[PDB]
C-alpha cells in the first residue's frame, strides 16, 4: 500500500515508533478498506441469497 | 478483565445484558520466553582502517570497500561526540545493534563542507549531478565530520579536486575516471586546449584559514542491504539455546516473531534461507547455526463465546471456547 | 440455493496481528471492528434463519 | 602472443528457434505448491537466437555484442568450451572479465587486460601418450590493474571424447545488475545431435560477482602448427534477454516447473 | 456431485485462512434433522 | 492569546552545533545520556 515493506514485525524491527507511525497508518487504512470492500459485497450477497 | 460476565458488559456498554450468546474478544497462548539465533561470527570489523586512514580519495574517485564477516558494534561509533552530523535514511541507529546485515559498503571520500545537503539522497546540485549519487530508496547512513587540521595546508593540498563540467548526469552508484575535455560552446574542439575547451576536473582552494562553508570535511557512507539474504555482518548479540514445540519469540538474524518451531519435512535446495505463506508470513525458517529447516507456526486461538440468560434473572454464564479440543482450556488472554 | 456459509471476520487479528502499538494506534479510529463484526453477526444469525 | 589463425570455411550465420527456455529463479525465497507473477528480465519464448559452431574446417570466435545479460548454452563432447571474456573496449582502457575453467583450476580475473586479434586455448592432439596436454594458452600479453582474482581448487577434469552425438549440455544466463554479474547454470546429459533440445529446465542461482563495470561486448574461448589443427565438434547458442512480466508454477517441492510467457 | 471445501479442522489454504482471523462458524441444522 | 496551566523552563548550555540533537524524537549523544524529549512535546525551543 505504498509503505517500504508489506510485513509488520519487518516494520517494527526496523524503525523505533515515531517514524514508524508513518508506514503503520499507511497499512492501516490499506487493510481496513479492503475490509470494508468485503463486508460490502457480501451484505448484498446475503440479499440475494 | 474479571469474568466473561463484565466481559459482555464490556463490549456491549451497558450494565444489563439480555438473554442469548454473545462472540466476545478471542483468546491466545501467550509465548512463555525468548530465542536469539545468530551465526558464529567472531572476529571484528575494521572500521579503524577505514576512518583512521592516512589518505582519502577524491570525490570523483571515491573509495568503495567492502566489509562483510565480522561482528561490528555500530553504538561505539554512534555514541562518539567527533562526528559534525550523523543521518541515516533506510534505518534508524537505534535498532542497529541488533540487526544482521549481508553485506556492507563503505564508501568514502573528502568534500567541500556546505554541500553536505547535497550528499543526501534525492537532492541535486553540483555533486549530486556529476560527482555521486544516490539512489531514491537508499537504505544505510551518512556520516560527515570536519578535518581542516588534517588534509589541508597553508600551501594548499590541492590534490584534492572534483568534477566540475560533464556532458550527462549520471546514474547512482556511478563513478567516472576521464581526462576528456569538454565543449561548452557549440563548436567541437580537439586538441587539448583552446577557446571554451574546458578541463572536467578542478581543485578546490582547500587552505586552512579559509572560512567555514569551505572547510574540507571527511564523509562516509554505510550502504548495507537488508534481510533476504544469507547474512553475514551481524550485531553483537549472544544466542540462546535451541527450544522447539514451545510459544516462544524467535529472532532469527533480525527475523522477529512468535509461535512453535518444529522439525520440517521440507527439503529446502541448499541456496535457500526463508519461506513464506500466501500471505506473506514467513513460516519456514533455516537455523544459522545447525542448517536444518524449522516450520514455524503461531500458537493456538479460537473463538470465545459467552451464553448467558437474562440479568433479570440470575447472574451464572457459561464459556463456549470455540474450535477446539478441551484441553487447551486448562494450560491457558 | 437455500443458505451460504457462515464467516465470521476478526479485526485485531486480520489488521493488527500480534502487535501492541499496532493496536494501541487502531483504537484513534474509533469503533470500526464493532460495526463490521456486527454485520457479520446478522448475516450468520439470517442464513439459520 | 598469439597466431592469427584463419584456416577455415566461411558460413553465414545460423537463425534457431528459443522455444521453452531462459527462466531462472526470480529470488531465493522458498515458496510451495502456488502460482506467481513477477517481472524481471526473460528471454521471450520462441524468439529468434543464434547458432554458431566449431566443426573439423570451422572455428567462429566473433566479438559479440553484450546487451541487458546473455542466455547461453551449448552442447558438446570432449569438453572444448573452457573460456569467456567480457569487457566495453578491450584494449587497456577499461577493467575486463576472464573465466578459464581449464583442466587444473578455475580462474576468474577482473583485470585491465590487453589482448590481440585471435585470444583462444589448445590442447595438443593424443601425441602417443593416449593424452591431450595443454599446449597453448595465447590470450593476453599485457595486465595493468586488477581488482578481484580467484583461483579455485585445481583438479583434473577430462580432455578427450568422441562422439558424433554431443551429450554435454551446458546452459547459463549471465547478467549485470547493480555492478552485479551473475551466474546462473545447468547441465544436462542429452541424446541430441545439431539442434536445440525440446524440453524445459528451471536455472538455478549460482554465482554473484560485485564487479560494478559496465559491459558491452564479449567474446568466447574455445579450445583448439600456426595453421594445421583439430577441432572438436562443438555447437553454442547466444540470446538475447527483455523485461517481460512471467506467471511461475511452484510445485510441491518448491521446484519451478512450469512458466508462462505472459 | 457436489465437491465442498474449507472444513477447517483443529490440528491448506483453509489453514492458512484460519491463521489470519477468519473463522467459519458451524450450521445450526445438521446433515440428519434437515433429512429427518 | 492562550491560556496554560503552568509553564516549565529548563535552561542549559551545550556545544553549539548539537542544537539538532535538543529536537524531540532525534537520537545521539546529548538526547540518550544528557536530555530527552518526549515525542509528542508540545512548546518551543529557543538557542542562541
Ligand atoms: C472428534 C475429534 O476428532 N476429536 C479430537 C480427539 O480425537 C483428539 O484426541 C483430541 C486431541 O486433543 O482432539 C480432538
Ligand atoms: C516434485 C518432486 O520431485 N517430488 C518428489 C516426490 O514425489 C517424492 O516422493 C520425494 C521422494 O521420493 O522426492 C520429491
Amino acid at each position: 500500500f505504498g509503505a517500504i515493506s508489506s510485513v509488520l514485525n519487518d516494520i517494527l524491527s526496523r524503525l523505533d515508533p515515531p517514524e514508524a507511525e508513518v508506514q503503520i497508518d499507511r497499512l492501516i487504512t490499506g487493510r481496513l478498506q479492503s475490509l470494508q470492500t468485503y463486508v460490502t459485497q457480501q451484505l448484498i450477497r446475503a440479499a440475494e441469497i | 478483565a474479571l469474568d466473561p460476565l463484565s466481559e459482555t458488559k464490556c463490549t456491549l456498554k451497558s450494565f444489563t445484558v439480555e438473554k442469548g450468546i454473545y462472540q466476545t474478544s478471542n483468546f491466545r497462548v501467550q509465548p512463555t520466553e525468548s530465542i536469539v539465533r545468530f551465526p558464529n561470527i567472531t572476529n571484528l570489523c575494521p572500521f579503524g582502517e577505514v576512518f583512521n586512514a592516512t589518505r582519502f580519495a577524491s570525490v570523483y574517485a571515491w573509495n568503495r570497500k567492502r566489509i562483510s564477516n565480522c561482528v561490528a558494534d555500530y553504538s561505539v561509533l554512534y555514541n562518539s561526540a567527533s562526528f559534525s552530523t550523523f543521518k541515516c535514511y533506510g534505518v534508524s541507529p537505534t535498532k542497529l545493534n541488533d540487526l544482521c546485515f549481508t553485506n556492507v559498503y563503505a564508501d568514502s571520500f573528502v568534500i567541500r563542507g556546505d554541500e553536505v545537503r547535497q550528499i543526501a539522497p534525492g537532492q541535486t546540485g553540483v555533486i549530486a549531478d556529476y560527482n555521486y549519487k544516490l539512489p531514491d530508496d537508499f537504505t544505510g547512513c551518512v556520516i560527515a565530520w570536519n578535518s581542516n587540521n588534517l588534509d589541508s595546508k597553508v600551501g594548499g593540498n590541492y590534490n584534492y579536486l572534483y568534477r566540475l563540467f560533464r556532458k550527462s548526469n549520471l546514474k547512482p552508484f556511478e563513478r567516472d575516471i576521464s581526462t576528456e575535455i569538454y565543449q561548452a560552446g557549440s563548436t567541437p574542439c580537439n586538441g587539448v586546449e583552446g577557446f571554451n575547451c574546458y578541463f572536467p576536473l578542478q581543485s578546490y582552494g582547500f587552505q586552512p584559514t579559509n572560512g567555514v562553508g569551505y572547510q574540507p570535511y571527511r564523509v562516509v557512507v554505510l550502504s548495507f542491504e537488508l534481510l533476504h539474504a544469507p547474512a553475514t555482518v551481524c550485531g553483537p548479540k549472544k544466542s540462546t539455546n535451541l527450544v522447539k514445540n514451545k510459544c516462544v519469540n524467535f529472532n532469527f538474524n533480525g527475523l522477529t516473531g512468535t509461535g512453535v518451531l518444529t522439525e520440517s519435512n521440507k527439503k529446502f535446495l541448499p541456496f535457500q534461507q526463508f519461506g513464506r505463506d500466501i500471505a506473506d508470513t514467513t513460516d519456514a525458517v533455516r537455523d544459522p547455526q545447525t542448517l536444518e529447516i524449522l516450520d514455524i507456526t503461531p500458537c493456538s486461538f479460537g473463538g470465545v463465546s459467552v451464553i448467558t440468560p437474562g440479568t433479570n434473572t440470575s447472574n451464572q454464564v457459561a464459556v463456549l471456547y470455540q474450535d477446539v479440543n478441551c484441553t487447551e482450556v486448562p494450560v491457558a488472554t | 440455493p437455500v443458505s451460504m456459509t457462515k464467516t465470521s471476520v476478526d479485526c485485531t487479528m486480520y489488521i493488527c496481528g500480534d502487535s501492541t502499538e499496532c493496536s494501541n494506534l487502531l483504537l484513534q479510529y474509533g469503533s470500526f471492528c464493532t460495526q463490521l463484526n456486527r454485520a457479520l453477526t446478522g448475516i450468520a444469525v439470517e442464513q439459520d434463519k | 602472443q598469439c597466431v592469427n589463425l584463419t584456416t577455415r570455411t566461411q558460413l553465414p550465420p545460423a537463425y534457431t528457434n528459443s522455444f521453452t527456455r531462459g527462466v531462472y529463479y526470480p529470488d531465493k525465497v522458498f515458496r510451495s505448491s502456488v502460482l506467481h507473477s513477477t517481472q524481471d528480465l526473460f528471454l521471450p519464448f520462441f524468439s529468434n537466437v543464434t547458432w554458431f559452431h566449431a566443426i573439423h574446417k570451422r572455428f567462429d570466435n566473433p566479438v559479440l555484442p553484450f546487451n541487458d545479460g546473455v542466455y547461453f548454452a551449448s552442447t558438446e563432447k570432449s569438453n572444448i568450451i573452457r573460456g569467456w571474456i567480457f569487457g566495453t573496449t578491450l584494449d587497456s582502457k577499461t577493467q575486463s572479465l576472464l573465466i578459464v575453467n581449464n583442466a587444473t583450476n578455475v580462474v576468474i580475473k577482473v583485470c585491465e587486460f590487453q589482448f590481440c586479434n585471435d585470444p583462444f586455448l589448445g590442447v595438443y592432439y593424443h601425441k602417443n601418450n593416449k593424452s591431450w596436454m595443454e599446449s597453448e594458452f595465447r590470450v593476453y600479453s599485457s595486465a595493468n590493474n586488477c581488482t578481484f582474482e580467484y583461483v579455485s581448487q585445481p583438479f583434473l577434469m577430462d580432455l578427450e571424447g568422441k562422439q558424433g552425438n554431443f551429450k554435454n549440455l551446458r546452459e547459463f544466463v549471465f547478467k549485470n545488475i547493480d555492478g552485479y554479474f551473475k551466474i546462473y547454470s545447468k547441465h544436462t546429459p542429452i541424446n541430441l545431435v545439431r539442434d536445440l533440445p525440446q524440453g524445459f529446465s528451471a536455472l538455478e542461482p549460482l554465482v554473484d560477482l560485485p564487479i560494478g563495470i559496465n559491459i558491452t561486448r564479449f567474446q568466447t574461448l574455445l579450445a583448439l602448427s600456426s595453421s594445421g589443427w583439430t577441432a572438436g565438434a562443438a555447437a553454442y547458442y547466444v540470446g538475447y534477454l527483455q523485461p517481460r512480466t512471467f506467471l511461475l508454477k511452484y510445485n510441491e517441492n518448491g521446484t519451478i516447473t512450469d512458466a508462462v510467457d505472459c | 456431485k457436489v465437491t465442498l471445501a474449507d472444513a477447517g479442522f483443529i490440528k491448506d489454504l483453509i489453514c492458512a485462512q484460519k491463521f489470519n482471523g477468519l473463522t467459519v462458524l458451524p450450521p445450526l441444522l445438521t446433515d440428519e434433522m434437515i433429512a429427518q
